[PDB]
RNA sequence: CUCUGGUUUCUCUUCAGAUCGCAUAAAUCUUUCGCCUUUUACUAAAGAUUUCCGUGGAGAGGAACAACUCUGAGUCUUAACCCAAUUUUUUGAGGCCUUGCUUUGGCAAGGCUA
């Protein structure tokens, strides 16, 4: 039926030196901070596209923000500009630099 | 196994030995080995009739010890 | 090893009763007991063969010549 | 009781009988760097104790980090607590309180309110990483909070699996490891008793994930139990630590035999552990079953099918047995905590050990007044009611019983911050599920409910009609300071309610947040950094109120300090016009400020010993030296008052009836501040004069304190003022090629970087820098993005720092949306701060004089 | 018994091998299910790449998130097997070929 | 020292929200905005159903060779040689007299011994 296998760890040494040109030799997940299925669902929900990462249509009806009518809170005279915030910080903190995450995927902190 | 007897929290301290035969004496712990043999320095007789003499630095066969209480704080 | 004195060592720091060969009996704690059932024991209360008691700070009795020990029930379960 | 519980090795009856005897009780607090094993050591003991449960092969399970957010994150977030009753080497069997912390540098306020009810630390080390920030704070909080200290290195296994060092490098890099911690050690504790070694007992070796933990008792044991005439204790003695063993004559030495043999350690517990790792990993096919043999470990075929991993843990575990070489360390190197009682009362109480109460407590018996006290605060699932954990020092809670709860403001004089609860029921809280009991004694962790009411963040418990002369416990003192600042507000102000319930149960839950309302109504929240706020607030949006909400970008939080002295004496006078106060102000001595703040000195000292500190120290003149009023906003404060007004000019009887006045007014002044109403930081305030009327009712109350606080606006004002900004200290974990990414990085963001240098016996490098904490925001991500993931960065709260610019110049002009350039960073955030704050748009030097 | 072997280091490097190659047993998957690039398409594209072969891996990315996101458990059936059920019949009969006789064949068949 | 359980292969019945599948299609309906004028979202998202390419588990039937490795169980250290001055198959703790107590019987203390 050729449904299971168990092989010997010299064949797995020799297949994997076989198969080495088709594996980029990566021992962590670190390489794919920002860069796998979680904060793709994350930028696809909050409407935003990781530099490298793929662009949907909006998941919700996108918020204009020149509807809103310049409140006391978002009042920019009183904001403190240092660094613009990328999307790169609003999907790794979905929730403290966004208004209205939904839908919106924890990321895997450092291993 | 030929474990040692738990004694050198004893060590250099006054003792009151109680021995068969119904018989007591008190001295100063000085050392043991694995059967329970026991030196002790300064050693008192404590005889039955209340009489106590002085007979120095001796030996106490473990056999024969019957139970041990320190006359100090450990 | 005994069984027996598995639960031995489990009542060490509990307070125990001892009855010696001679059949003076020591009530108190139970600080150390050896694999030969050599036992220390702590603030003693000793009830002679005439009935009389005394009181104890510091105690240590040979295994040999323990007759028995009652150790607390809480060990039972 | 008699609720359902898992199947568990011991017995719940036996557990009970065991709680009674306060000898056999340990309180331990697992607490280490982020990602070093603590969860799974736990974990693994939790499988030992209770057949059932088990770790997953390929995912590990955890049975703490049990909230969504910590299993999504894979960060530990909030402190578990855990009851087991684990077996000693000799067979005896104890009850162990393990409080699981948090790793993570944002989380430390967890950490402490564990170790306020703890009574001994043990750190967890990677074996690799070594030395980290955390280990470090956490030795200095736990030194300083007088707790018994041991450690386990842990993840051993790296050194083999990873690193691959030869046996005699493993065992230099893990005697390197123990000499860091001993060096930090004796650096941050004047006694030297406290000495970490194997030798003693101190120091344990795990791999958590391979279930390996031992001491050298433990593998001595082993070796006794395989050959029976040997004292494990002796073996164990000579083990460690440069002695090697000679074989023609069956003796140790501390001179080597043919100058090549190995030491001890390294031929007897670290060769062996290289040849069953490499047995199992390399020739599972061709020798295994030969090793298997050799060692005695028989395994079914089935079991030894498995793959490499766990096959490793199967052999492993199938070896070595249980972790009694942790209980053996703990046992040994614990209080009882009977005997560890004292110092606690001593430590935390604030009536002192030397009261009645002081030392019924030391005494620590199950029968007597009730003395509670509860640090942590968990919340049902359903996120309604919470539920009081906390240590009993004294007496025996019981279930319906009623009991007086005390807050942090309660005082033997105001006794308005207590109420009567009664409590509903009891648990003793294992992890993942609470067994519930009827009373509990002294000396052991308990979980309350009905008592959550009347308390925010910690309280006392005790019994009504009894101990009346009761007062709480210290409220716990903080590693580090909470800065980064956010606002908060509803999407549809309709659901306002909901939002404020919210902000009440996270103000409850986070044991160092601080939820405040502004003056011009916005909701501010106070945390340690980005994790911290992004998980308080998913927790604020998702579990506790169930609406949307706007959150304002974050910032931090400045102070006001003074350059140079007043440019005049200045003055005020009360409404009534009597009442005439002069002051001046200037700044204080280096260090001084913080000799202040780490308790260098204490206000409550006499004043000869005040006195002489302050005169031999910091050159201060004895007259002056014994004029100390008060010590800023709090007892402890980096601004202090003093009072130079001669006797001659002033009646100092007169000066002491108003003293209280003036010093409250001052505290209030120093809190609030006048630039943009924030603390004043590192300042000293003289009273230069003071002419005051002679009647109470004339002085006093609403006269000098409102007075009080514009003389001291009106100092501060003169004197050249300047803000002050917080600023982290930044430690990168980075590869050895990485380090000039990590330094474009930081320059890119007014970085500076004190140091780079590389980990011993590891690939890695660790660099070390400060970073301004308004421009930390999303600095861990960019490293992490631009290096692709092979650079880490934990950021902590260190000092206080002048902002470049000059706040009080009119000037300058300031776009809406530009990032100023540096020297006018001061007007700009003075400015903004002003705005957000809701005050005037400025300050004027006159504004709060009385002339104009 | 030696420190180390032929086949230590081997069998250590197999340890940190990606998947399949960290395994010794399991089943057969199908030579469709065993796709060869979707570790080469996740990764962030090389440097110095023209636009298009930059948006395809973009594209490629978008695609597979989108079905990893549509994804649904698939569900409970009764496991009946046309080919058996047409062995059971008499109208058909079994035998070896060719493959390329066989589509030979096929191809006849279909025109 | 013995008794179960085997392995491969073909087919049928039934359960499976477990990544049933470390991979991935199609059709219909609904909503949404697209853009709309009559028909027609490949170049667009959400939700629901259905169909196809593929799995597990359990039960049943057939037909081909191995029959005690392992899984356990019945059956729980069987014996060749040497041994006990602190915890049982070698233990010298052995006796008598007087006094006191006790209704007597019986119990406690001292001495004598070889
Ligand atoms: N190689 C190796 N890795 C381990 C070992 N123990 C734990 N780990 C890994 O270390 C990481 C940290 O796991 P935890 O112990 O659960 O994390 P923690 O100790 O609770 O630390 P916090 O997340 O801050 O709470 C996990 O990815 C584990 O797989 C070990 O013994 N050897
Ligand atoms: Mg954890």
């Amino acid at each position: 039926t050729y449904q299971r296998w168990q092989f010997t760890l010299p064949m797995m040494s020799t297949l994997y030196r076989l198969a080495n040109q088709l594996l980029t030799d990566l021992v962590d997940d670190n390489y794919f901070y920002l860069f796998d299925l979680k904060a793709f669902f994350t930028s696809k929900a909050l409407n935003m596209a990781i530099p490298g990462g793929p662009k949907f249509e909006p998941l919700v009806r996108d918020i204009n923000l020149q509807d809103e009518d310049w409140n006391e809170f978002n009042d920019i005279n009183k904001i403190i500009i240092r660094q613009p915030i990328r999307t790169e910080y609003k999907i790794a903190f979905p929730y403290l630099y966004n208004n209205l995450p939904h839908h919106v995927h924890l990321t895997w902190y450092h291993t | 196994k030929a474990h040692p007897p738990e004694l050198k929290k004893f060590m250099d301290k006054k003792l009151s030995l109680k021995l068969n035969g119904g018989r007591h004496v008190q001295g100063i712990l000085r050392g043991f080995d694995p059967f329970m043999n026991l030196v002790i320095d300064e050693c008192v007789e404590m005889a039955t009739s209340g009489q106590q003499n002085n007979i120095g630095m001796v030996v106490i066969r473990g056999n024969s010890i019957i139970m041990l209480e320190a006359l100090e704080r450990v | 090893i005994g069984v027996p004195i598995k639960v031995l060592h489990e009542a060490e720091g509990h307070i125990v009763t001892c009855e010696t060969n001679t059949g003076e009996v020591y009530r108190g704690k139970l600080i150390e007991a050896e694999d030969n059932m050599n036992c220390q024991m702590s603030n003693i209360t000793v009830t002679y063969r005439d009935g009389r008691v005394a009181q104890l700070e510091q105690v240590y009795i040979r295994g040999s010549k323990i007759r028995f020990l009652i150790l607390p029930d809480m060990l039972k379960n | 009781m008699e609720q359902t519980l898992p199947v568990t090795v011991y017995e719940m009856d036996f557990l009970a009988d065991l709680m009674d005897n306060s000898e056999l009780i340990r309180n331990v607090t697992l607490c280490g760097h982020l990602h070093h094993g603590k969860t799974c050591f736990v974990d693994c003991l939790i499988e030992q104790t209770h057949p059932e449960i088990r770790k997953r092969y390929d995912q590990d399970l955890c049975y703490t980090d049990i909230l969504f957010t910590e299993q999504e994150r894979g960060v530990g977030i909030k402190s578990t607590p855990v009851t087991v009753v684990l077996p000693d080497t000799k067979g005896k069997s104890y009850l162990f309180n393990i409080m699981d912390t948090p790793g993570h540098v944002n989380f430390s306020d967890e950490v402490t309110a564990g170790l306020r009810i703890s009574d001994g630390v043990v750190l967890f080390i990677d074996a690799a990483e070594g030395v980290m920030l955390n280990t470090e704070r956490l030795i200095k909080h736990a030194v300083q909070e007088r707790l018994a200290v041991t450690v386990c290195i842990n993840k051993i296994d790296r050194l083999i699996l990873e690193l691959k060092l030869p046996p005699t490098d493993a065992y230099y890099k893990l005697r390197h490891i123990v000499d860091e911690v001993n060096g930090l050690i004796s650096m941050y504790s004047t006694d030297e008793n406290l000495i970490l070694s194997p030798l003693l007992g101190n120091v344990c070796f795990s791999s958590s994930q391979y279930s390996i933990c031992f001491t050298l008792g433990s593998f001595a044991k082993i070796y006794a139990d395989t050959f029976g005439d040997i004292n494990y204790q002796e073996f164990a003695k000579r083990l460690w630590g440069d002695i090697y063993f000679n074989p023609k004559t069956r003796k140790f030495t501390k001179k080597a035999p043919t100058s090549s043999s190995q030491r001890s350690f390294v031929e007897f517990i670290l060769e062996p552990l290289y040849k069953i790792l490499a047995q199992v990993v390399g020739d599972v096919d061709t020798s295994l079953p030969r090793t298997l043999d050799e060692l005695g470990i028989h395994l079914t075929k089935e079991e030894l099918k498995l793959n490499i991993r766990p096959l490793l843990r199967l052999v492993c575990k199938k070896f070595f047995g249980e972790f009694t070489g942790f209980v053996d360390m703990c046992v040994q190197h614990i209080p009882s905590p009977k005997v560890g009682a004292k110092p606690k009362i001593e430590h935390t109480y604030t009536g002192g050990v030397d009261s009645d109460l002081g030392e019924a407590m030391s005494d620590c018996d199950p029968d007597g007044p009730l003395m509670c006290h509860t640090t942590k605060m968990y919340s049902t699932d359903d996120g309604v009611q919470f539920h009081a954990f906390g240590r009993v020092l004294s007496g025996t809670i019981h279930a319906g019983q009623p009991v007086k709860v005390l807050g942090e403001n309660y005082t033997l004089e105001d006794e308005e911050d207590s109420q009567i609860c009664t409590v509903g029921r009891l648990w003793i809280s294992v992890a993942r599920y609470h067994i519930e009991v009827n009373r509990v004694p002294a000396g052991n962790w308990v979980l309350i409910e009905g008592v959550d009411q009347p308390i925010v963040k910690t309280a006392t418990i005790t019994e009504p009609r009894g101990n009346e002369e009761a007062q709480i416990f210290r409220p716990l003192k903080f590693n580090t300071t909470s800065v980064i600042k956010i606002a908060v507000e509803p999407v549809n102000p309709s659901e306002l309610p909901k939002m404020l319930d919210g902000l009440r149960k996270v103000n409850k839950s986070y044991p160092s947040l601080t939820t405040k309302v502004e003056e011009s109504g916005e909701h501010v929240i106070l945390g340690t950094g980005e994790l911290y706020l992004d998980c308080v607030m998913h927790d604020l949006r998702k579990m506790y109120s169930e609406i949307d909400i706007k959150v304002a970008d974050p910032v931090v939080t400045f102070c006001e300090t003074v350059v140079e002295t007043s440019s005049l004496k200045c003055f005020a006078e009360t409404p009534n016009k009597k009442n005439k106060i002069t002051m001046i102000a200037e700044p204080l001595e280096k260090g001084l400020a913080e000799d202040i703040e780490n308790e260098v000195v204490q206000i409550t000292w006499n004043r000869k010993k005040l006195g002489e500190f302050f005169q031999t120290k910091y050159d201060w003149d004895l007259l002056a030296a014994r004029s100390i009023w008060a010590f800023g906003p709090d007892a402890t404060g980096p601004n202090i008052l003093v009072d130079d007004t001669l006797p001659s000019e002033v009646d100092k009887a007169l000066l002491g009836s108003v003293k209280d006045s003036i010093v409250q007014g001052f505290q209030w002044g120093t809190r609030e501040g006048p630039l943009c109403d924030e603390l004043i930081r590192n300042v000293k305030f003289k009273i230069l004069d003071a002419v005051v009327a002679q009647e109470p009712l004339h002085r006093g109350g609403g006269q000098i304190i409102p007075t009080a606080r514009r003389v001291v606006y009106s100092a501060f004002l003169m004197a050249t003022p300047r803000l002050m900004e917080p600023y982290y200290f930044v430690e990168v974990q980075a590869p050895a090629d990485c380090v000039s990414a990590v330094y474009t990085v930081l320059a890119r963001r007014r970085g500076h970087v004190t140091q780079d240098a590389p980990i011993p016996g590891s690939p890695l490098y660790t660099i070390k820098a400060f970073i301004p904490a308004i421009d930390s925001f999303g600095f861990e991500t960019d490293l992490r993005t631009h290096t692709q993931g092979q650079a880490f960065s934990l950021s902590v709260f260190h000092h206080w720092q002048i902002v470049p610019g000059d706040p009080l110049d009119k000037s300058i002009v300031i776009r809406p949306l530009e990032p100023q350039p540096a020297p006018h960073l001061a007007r700009e955030f003075m400015i903004k701060t002003r705005r957000r704050k809701g005050l005037s748009e400025d300050v004027s030097i006159s504004k709060f004089f009385d002339d104009p | 018994t030696p420190l180390y072997t032929d086949n230590t280091a081997n069998g250590i490097a197999l340890l940190w091998a990606p998947r399949p190659f960290n395994l010794r047993s399991g089943r057969t998957r199908r030579a469709l299910d065993i796709p060869l690039v979707k570790n080469w398409y996740r990764e962030h594209c090389p440097a110095g790449q023209p636009v298009k072969v930059r948006v395809s891996y973009q594209k490629l990315l978008k695609y597979y998130v989108l079905n990893a996101l549509k994804h649904r458990p698939p569900k409970a059936q009764k496991k009946r097997y046309l080919f058996r059920s047409f062995k059971a019949t008499k109208f058909f009969q079994s035998t070896k070929l060719d493959w390329v006789e066989v589509g030979l064949q096929v191809c006849r068949q279909g025109y």
